[PDB]
């Protein structure tokens, strides 16, 4: 039995322009197993129409998965992914930086 | 185009 | 050249149903059918465009194919639990990757059904579509079962023929959207970091496929080894995207050049931070 | 509360997507039947009781023969109260490899069943008994029966390879 932890990305389809439309998106990669926990957040609280991928592998065997949504950015609107996995002890958040 | 059906390993 | 590949991924829950089995199917970087066990209605669904004018009758037989590749995968969960002594309450993934790449000609180059048991190597077709690699003692048996079975004839003639024929007429029938070069948009930004110190981070976005190389050069020297670079993301839209981050100190970036080469380009790129004054 | 008979047709040994029937039947009145297979995937059925001539019969319709299917069957004949189990039934899968080779020494009407496929065990039939095979210096596998044929590996002793050359 062999575990791998996931890589987590928090990252927007395209460039943030305020008030214009855009995808939210937290790619997961790097895993294995495949059983995994991924939400979305908007100011810390959860978001509720997050699509995902189908699940895939890489060439190593690890998995990856795109987990996404709708949204328009703000100037003070803040954004985050938790991600939790049995390689993990406590779920990690990664928050969206419009840099990353 | 699936691959065919095999036996189970 | 081109690439036809089927990821499937069977998942054990022993208290709580089958095996779950997931199946997804790619030419290239781009995704064109489904199938999930777990659905209402389980039935192998298209997912890009140039496979959903074939007939109701193609999927059909896609979808027959499928279920009964869960059945067998979850037979085949079961008797490598057994072959291993292992307990009846874990939970273990079974993998396969199968498929043909097709040379720059279009003649086969080369084609795959290998298998990993809990993400570990088990057992793999070898290139001469005859014999078989097993990764351990628990895998010799499987060969043995897939020698008698005449398993090699069978996944030879899939490989040679029809995953070959059928990788051709999908790549025909989308030649704009997967012949297509299809370049990144790039731009560098500047982020201040600290006193003395500040983040460079040079961006490759909306490009296909995903091969593609960004480095970082100060001047001439090659800071690989200190360039931070994340792996390829999709955008979500069939594109990627990709970055590299180098930590300078503050006032001295004119020194750096991002330098990119894909597929979509000829003259390798190379852009550097302007501030827009 | 009475064991009842479990009967096979048209037979124990079926080929695969083959659709077979398990008859469970007795004199005693049960309303109830539960068919019962223990091996690779252990499960249970419920077919409700039929009357006919003073029989309670019950036939249990095991659909395309798959290889989760095969195994060792029992079945039970006021849904809680359950009879002692019937017989048992070893029902094999056939259909999944290469058939072997039938040589005589010397007549043909101290036998052998030949592949290279290295079976681990062998198998017969008319219209049983098993041998496990011995391996030998010219790259083949080989049992003898001394005095229709399969072979078989040794994790699943219910999944047969094909019905060898007829004698």
């Amino acid at each position: 039995m062999i575990q791998r932890t996931p890589k987590i990305q928090v990252y927007s389809r395209h460039p943030a322009e305020n008030g214009k439309s855009n995808f939210l998106n937290c790619y997961v990669s790097g895993f294995h197993p495949s059983d995994i926990e991924v939400d979305l957040l908007k100011n810390g609280e959860r978001i509720e129409k997050v699509e995902h991928s189908d699940l895939s592998f890489s060439k190593d065997w690890s998995f990856y998965l795109l987990y996404y949504t709708e949204f328009t950015p703000t100037e003070k609107d803040e954004y985050a992914c938790r991600v939790n996995h049995v390689t993990l002890s406590q779920p990690k958040i990664v928050k969206w930086d419009r840099d990353m | 185009r699936y691959r065919p059906g095999t036996v189970a390993l | 050249s081109h690439s036809m590949r089927y990821f499937d991924t069977a998942v054990s829950r022993p208290g709580r149903g089958e095996p779950r089995f997931i199946s997804v199917g790619y030419v290239d970087d781009t995704q064109f059918v489904r199938f999930d066990s777990d659905a209402a209605s389980p039935r192998g669904e298209p997912r890009a465009p140039w496979v959903e004018q074939e007939g109701p009758e193609y999927w059909d037989r896609e979808t027959q194919k499928y279920k009964r590749q869960a059945q067998a995968d979850r037979v085949s969960l079961r008797n490598l639990r057994g072959y291993y002594n292992q307990s009846e309450d874990g939970s273990h993934t079974l993998q396969r990757m199968s498929g043909c790449d097709l040379g720059p000609d279009g003649r086969l180059l080369r084609g795959y059904d290998q298998s990993a048991y809990d993400g570990k190597d088990y057992i793999a077709l070898n290139e001469d579509l005859r014999s078989w690699t097993a990764a351990d003692t628990a895998a010799q048996i499987t060969q043995r079962k897939l020698e008698a079975a005449r398993a090699a004839e069978q996944l030879r003639a899939y490989l040679e023929g029809t995953c070959v024929e059928w990788l051709r007429r999908y790549l025909e029938n989308g030649k704009e959207t997967l012949q297509r070069a299809e370049p990144p948009k790039t731009h560098v930004t500047h982020h201040p970091l600290s006193d003395h110190e500040a983040t460079l981070r040079c961006w490759a976005l909306g490009f296909y496929p995903a091969e593609i190389t960004l480095t970082w050069q100060r001047d001439g020297e090659d800071q690989t080894q200190d360039t931070e670079l994340v792996e390829t993301r999709p955008a979500g839209d069939g594109t990627f995207q990709k970055w590299a981050a180098v930590v300078v100190p503050s006032g001295q970036e004119q020194r750096y050049t991002c330098h990119m080469q894909h597929e979509g380009l000829q003259e390798p790129l190379t852009l550097s931070w302007e501030p827009s004054s | 509360h009475r064991k009842p008979s479990l009967l096979a047709h048209p037979g124990p040994l079926v080929k695969s997507e083959e659709t077979v029937i398990l008859q469970c039947w007795s004199d005693v009145r049960f309303q109830h039947f539960l068919l019962h297979r223990e091996g690779k995937f252990k499960d249970t059925l419920h077919l409700i009781g039929e009357h006919h001539d003073g029989v309670s019969k019950a036939n249990f319709s095991i659909g395309p023969m798959m290889q989760d299917l095969a195994g060792t069957y029992r079945c039970y004949g006021s849904p809680y109260q359950l009879s002692a189990p019937s017989d048992p039934l070893d029902i094999v899968i056939t259909g999944l490899y290469e058939k072997p080779s039938l040589s005589a020494q010397p007549g043909p009407t101290t036998l052998s069943c030949s592949s290279r496929s290295s079976y681990d065990m062998y198998h017969l039939s008319r219209e049983e008994r098993r041998f496990s095979a011995g391996p030998k210096v010219n790259g083949t596998f080989q049992a003898d029966f001394p005095l229709r044929c399969f072979g078989s590996f040794r994790d699943s002793p219910y999944e047969w390879s094909n019905s060898s050359d007829p004698l």
